[PDB]
């Protein structure tokens, strides 16, 4: 509401691969820091 | 059950009141690991 | 699981399952469609259900997920009462409704046949349409050439010369007429001894115009 | 899970869920069976996805593995349009293609019962089969014994006596007679005064050849 | 695989997906039902039935799962033979049969209209009620003013005068009368020459011919 859309990202680590938690073990990171961009649907270069 | 990444784990009266905890209760360290599983 | 929640799977389960769907046909989906119920967005629907108008918006956790229907996707439209199996190109209605549900009571019975004339005990319920009379033969009927299954005094209503042999299935329709009125289906025989034989008899009992 | 990818699980779920599937009854399946779609294998089925005759041949990832049919799951036959629920031993055939269907578009009208009789506003269109006509009693009818909902000129033809009592859904069914020809149902109190009560009527409208 | 077992998922799909229940309408579920078998507990159900009455209890190696029935999912009773769907609210027995499950033979009869008259190959299945014999014009019919669908020897049986115009799905509706006895269909030009046109047909013939 209010146009304050919230985008949720589940981090994926290249070194591990597309790991899926198994045996009740949380997916590992080790990818350091990744910033996930959001592309506005109306405009190719996101206004924001 | 308290597993703490931090070394210090101060106990509280309320837990002892709610259940039963001995004052000189023996504590056995179980090395649960965030990275893996208990070690 | 954590990555894919059991809830994600459960929501998927409702969507995958054929669902009673309310084709109110409102351009805008209602503010509170029932949870775990898909309110179908009409094609050309405005505002909410904007994705894929003509898809079914299923409310899970207050979020309406428009499910893209696939080949033979059956969604029973509550408002119409028809179960619409969307072909894939578009909605395709089933051949029928008004909340009328066709109640069925099982009457398959083995009528031991003794003597040429035996009486079936499967009296129809009052106001119950009979699509057809179901006939089977369970045990060898000895000396039997024909089965005059039908209303007592008028065995002609159902076939009056059905096959009369062990294991013979004489399943059939009692014409285009559906017999709402309660009736027995006496298993008479055309000069055929029925002794030593058993008959499996049912009469498609349907109670139409019965509320859910 | 690492052991089973979310997609591996998804493919399994889609396959297990009842899927309308096309049975063309060929020795060999169509060259491209779509992912999450199957071609029913008739007994004597052979070739790719020929494992188990009487199974369903589904292509996922270029492999046409034949899913074992699950009893109670309706693998409806798209090709013949025939509903087929696996009986566990045979493709049992349920109620039933043609690119055209006897579509249902029930017309809902709520005439207040008035005077002695009110013709229902839910007119049957030409070529509309009436499986049945509902007579919901929205309001208690004052002095009216029954809802005689009948084809015009014949209240007694179907649903002659349905008790006109408040809160009762008096569905009356035209079963022996399917009136495709247009009929304006006439609802009459049974030798009684209709005034003071409300009738909710939905007349089954079934049009054959309806497009998808 | 450990966090979510394959079995958990498999059982979940089998139980939630529409299944033909084997409920015998007993107060208590059978002590040893088949694995993956759905038994709906009837109201006033005593004994076992962990699932509340009105909820399905599915045996899973002796574990009766208390699964709330999915909305829009058919739960045909094996013993009843009735198709009791769950609307997400209440049990409704849908249209049905008594050892005579109806099969609507979708017969697509395509006959080039030639000479003066042609006989369609859509013979009625023996003992099958005909809901409607729809006729479409595959290709424009030269000369013929109108279709004259019917049984051979009668061009007036249903849809006596139809449409020979291109792409016209005119319906020759049998309507109230349905010919259960097997019969072919004949198409003739209306006071004209049939040649130069193609005829398509949508015979809908329900048959109570299958044991259930």
């Amino acid at each position: 509401g209010g146009g304050d859309t919230s985008l949720s990202w589940v981090p994926r680590s290249r070194l591990v691969g597309t790991t899926w938690p198994d045996n009740g073990a949380p997916i590992p990171s080790g990818e350091g820091l990744e910033r996930y961009q959001v592309t506005i649907g109306p405009t190719a270069a996101p206004v924001r | 059950v308290i597993l703490a990444d931090t070394p210090a784990a101060t106990y509280t009266a309320a837990e002892r009141a709610a259940d039963g905890i001995a004052a000189p209760f023996r504590v056995a360290v179980s090395q649960i690991s965030e990275t893996t599983g208990p070690g | 699981g954590q990555h894919v929640t059991h809830n994600e799977a459960l929501d998927m389960i409702d969507a995958l399952a054929p669902r009673v769907v309310l084709s109110d046909s409102l351009a805008t989906p209602p503010p509170a469609p029932p949870d775990r119920s898909a309110w179908i967005v009409p094609p050309g629907g405005s505002g909410f259900g904007g994705a894929g108008p003509g898809q079914i918006a299923l409310r899970l956790g207050g979020v309406w997920h428009a499910i893209t229907p696939a080949q033979g996707a059956r969604w029973r439209v509550l408002d119409r009462g028809a179960a619409v199996i969307w072909s894939g190109t578009s909605w395709r209605p089933a051949d029928v409704a008004l909340g009328s549900t066709l109640g069925l009571a099982t009457i398959e019975a083995t009528v031991t046949a003794t003597g040429p004339s035996v009486t079936a005990p499967a009296l129809i319920p009052p106001r119950a349409i009979v699509l057809g009379v179901t006939s089977w033969t369970v045990q060898a009927v000895t000396g039997a050439t024909s089965y005059r299954v039908g209303v007592p005094g008028e065995p002609d209503k159902f076939g009056a010369s059905l096959g009369a042999a062990p294991g013979s299935s004489n399943i059939g329709v009692v014409g285009p007429f559906a017999t709402y009125a309660p009736t027995d289906v006496v298993v008479t025989a055309e000069g055929a001894d029925f002794t030593g034989g058993t008959i499996g008899l049912a009469a498609s009992v349907i109670l139409p115009g019965a509320p859910v």
